[PDB]
């Protein structure tokens, strides 16, 4: 995740030429990166936040895939385990 | 006793809270008292809205203890279903009959017995000592057949001729007296 | 006592024997019928019905007796779940360990060999103290439970109440061929 | 007793506590049966923790206690006092003797009881024997004496009354029902949902 | 008593002393035998069977003696189980002790060089207290468990009925090798 | 008594809530002093000056007393270690408690408004039975002690031998604002 | 009692004794008893499988305790094929110094200061009922009597006639007394 | 009592309970009575550490009343067959075996603490005295050996006379940590 930051934010990449291993320098700046995959432990984290609640008197107890995973936050992903540097350069979530 | 383990892996008790369901066995007492109100508390926040499965196979105990129960299943806001399993005595009757009206349960061969509470604690020392816990016994006396009355839509006066000595009742008996709404086959 | 652990292959889990044994369906009544140890039957009985309401369960009774509520916990409890409850006689089943066994689902009902079977009515089921008003309910509600303890074990053994009536006027040992014979039991266990 | 574990859900895993831990992590904090040293001092400890882990939230400390000593029940009150955040009291089936008096010493506005909760509140008794020599005799009266005065004091404190008011009524055993002590002014609120 | 830890090598697994000696199918009767003691040899001998059918279940013996329905639920577990039963005599097998050591397989009977052996008729299997009628009940299963004991001990020992009648009238003490001769054991052990 | 489990953020570790408070440098003395009471004491402070000898101690007290030897390896231990014990009281400090608080670091002994404070000589350190002989050697160890506890007493609270004789003559109950005149204590805690 | 918990390095965390059975240690601490005596043939069992042929350290500090008991250890200690050695540590009495005795001739120790005491069996078993059974249970008791005297004789390289006298009464030995009666073979100083 | 918890930061961290962390510094406490059991214990650590480290020192604190003189025997070989020196100090008490297994320490390394209180005395009943005069007999001989082997021992340990601690020991001689280290008992008092 770390390493990504700086390809998927402009960069200059050194790559090996079309022979065998004089390097290429790519600007990345344009590179269109579309990112996913199966978040399968992400809907717990979405249901904890969204439904936190309370024990105890005092407290007050709230009640209780497609729709979760519809109103997904940063906040989940960072507790899910990607990094915020990174999910803030995935600006848009689909 | 040894108490199973079941698959994580729980004691079988541990396991049968994860389905909402709580046991009274044996006397009423603070500490036992008081893991069901803490089992209770603890089964509202993790949905507000499921019913709570109470099993009450008890012969009675505190009052105190058993109020501590009684207010916390009158207080979250999940219904607490009642159902008793052997015998539902004392303030075991009182725990069972204090359940969700509609669903207070019992088993077809369980035994349901009602009465007027005993000591509540000794009554030593002076005249003047014995004057106070004898009148806090009868308060004690009247709010426990006036909250009984309420759980069975009876009058108080039918309580209190009816628990003046040891009242042992059928499941069906309870049913048509109105300490329970069902009685569970299969 | 210490309880052996046992290793299943599945990786590996631990458990304790009895645990293990659980988990093939099996439950066991040893001793006393307490509340508590009729309680961990009920809880043992309702998990297992979750796990698989089809698979019968097997039921293995080792007990003197104990309280009859606590024995009418597990004798509702197994009548209530879905699942076949098949009784076995290990040692013996007194007083309530008899009905117990006999109320297991009718034609699953077994018994070893060398075991011993034994019905009574009931004594205590609480000291009769007090006045003669508290004594003469005690004493009702015993009848009571005297008749319905007949009744039930009658309705098990497909006899008449009044053969169970004479029959547990004392205490009546049996042989494994003996209560097969009865109706307690329906089949005695070689191999 | 077997205390039922618990799972707490947190981030793609699961802790696993007993009951009371559970809710010792909702600052919820149980007083059940006799005020010995060793159950006051688990009470100190729990209370001492809660504050660090957040000095501004309230504190929930259910009571359902008979009474006890009243040493092991002052280092409950200090602790209550001392610390920053504030104890909301709570009386579940009784709070009697040093059980009354903490249910009182909870933060005014937030000393709460349920419907059919008793509350009990009374003079001393013993806080240790009087044996020995008449001179013995009158060292453990006068100690009890202060006490007596003391628990008094502070109690009318708690409730807003005269000590006159409290020294009458703590003569013999004073059972109030909640509303009692809500008029009395040993609680503020009674819970019912 | 601490019982040690013990550590298989396979990765590693820690057991108790026991728990892995069980892994080697050796399961302990020490002590009296009670219900909880006697369903702990029963639940053993029903894991074993489970693990390997046709493996031998060795089953260690030092007992003074203990009730014998409990005796009996062991008794039955090791005839109906397939796997054979061998049995050995450690320090001591006296009463249920020592019927069950003749229950082993036969030929798989063992004791160690200084074992002691003692057979006797049963004491009290419980009270007799109550009424005349009662006292005679209990009388009469005594004398039944009486006369099965020394017919399952004749039939274990290759004796006359009438030989373990004699023999049991009063504590009868053996030396590994007179209950050889007896028809106890079938072998002694020394290395 | 079920000692709560907390959580402590580092990963996460789960501490009994006494260990947890021990990793705060929070050591407490409750209930009498006895060998094995002290000796966690002593445990706990020589683990703590080991984590980190400058850094304070803080010994809460809420005991009525115990042994003299018992509490004076606490003494001891308090005044050897390079950190500066603080000794806080709880509800009370009787005794050998009373003592062991006011052996706190001068400056930093500490006490809640409504504690009570106890200082006394002592009693029996021992039974006195036996001959005349050995009972003339009890009676002078005891009175030794009395000396030394006074004389130690005295150096706590800068006050003169002659004053603690008089005051610990008999059982002298103090308010935390007595115990801070008299010497005992430094402060009295509020907020 | 706390149990130390020590750690041994390959980590495994033991309790102090469990790590000494890795050793091949193994105590017999206090009254020998039915579950004591289960303990050490556990035990013994274990190593013999661990390794045939190592030799197991049996260290006593026992009063002694029952025959039958004691007879389980004994005859473990002969059957498995590693040599036991025994130590007798503060004590070995009754039929703690049976055991001790029992080692592998060569492989018995004492410490300096240890106590060794031999003496015939008390009761092994109380002896109610009527005559006939007391007679019953008398033989019995004279029978074991026999038997552990003619075991220590062979044990100690002495005749039975030396051991019947010796064992009368409680008959207390330094361990240099024990080496020189033929209870132990060596006396260990460093 | 509950324990408490500590956690040791190595290259990870372990958990221990207080005196197995203590054991890993090479700590052996005798706290209480001197029982078969404890005293096993102790020689369970003993050994331990002698495999651990033989040249390290291993530090066996003593607040103890006294208790079995066979098991503090076991105790006082096991230190001196051992080869690390065991150092000694005195907590509180060392009275009777307690006394004797803290003079039993590495000569130049037995210490007490300031207000410690040492206590020698002749050994009181090994065992019960009853049964036949020729029991009794027996079992005072007994006693009398091994009254005579503590004394020996004790006046080895102080460089004393056994003269002198037949006088001492004939009644209970309570010490202070400075009477302990001129009787020869302890060698230094700790203070900082």
């Amino acid at each position: 995740q770390q390493a990504l930051l700086k390809l998927i934010e402009g960069t200059v990449a050194s790559v090996p030429p079309q022979g065998g291993r004089e390097f290429i320098n790519v600007d990345t700046t344009n590179i269109l990166f579309i990112c996913g995959g199966a978040f399968a432990g992400l809907e717990k984290v979405i249901r904890q936040r969204t439904e936190k609640g309370g024990i105890g008197f005092g407290a007050s107890v709230h009640s209780k895939i497609t729709k979760l995973f519809g109103i997904v936050e940063p906040e989940d992903l960072i507790k899910f385990g990607l990094i915020p540097e990174l999910i803030g350069r995935l600006p848009v979530i689909a | 006793y040894l108490v199973p383990t079941v698959i994580r892996a729980f004691d079988i008790y541990s396991r049968l809270l994860k389905e909402r369901i709580v046991f009274l066995v044996g006397p009423v007492t603070d500490e036992s008292a008081n893991l069901v109100v803490a089992q209770l508390l603890f089964l509202e926040s993790e949905n507000p809205d499921k019913d709570i499965f109470f099993y009450i196979n008890s012969p009675g105990g505190s009052v105190t203890a058993g109020m501590s129960i009684y207010d916390t299943m009158n207080f979250i806001k999940p219904d607490v279903s009642t159902l008793c399993l052997g015998q539902a005595a004392s303030m075991g009757a009182f725990l069972l009959s204090a359940g969700e009206k509609g669903k207070r349960f019992a088993l077809p061969n369980s035994r349901i017995m009602i009465h007027q509470p005993l000591i509540s604690g000794g009554l030593g020392g002076q005249a003047s000592d014995i004057e106070i816990h004898a009148r806090e016994l009868l308060k004690i006396k009247e709010k426990l057949n006036r909250l009984m009355a309420k759980h069975c839509d009876r009058d108080l006066a039918d309580l209190e001729r009816d628990t003046d000595r040891d009242n042992f009742m059928s499941a069906e008996e309870a049913k048509e007296y109105g300490l329970i709404d069902q009685i569970l086959e299969n």
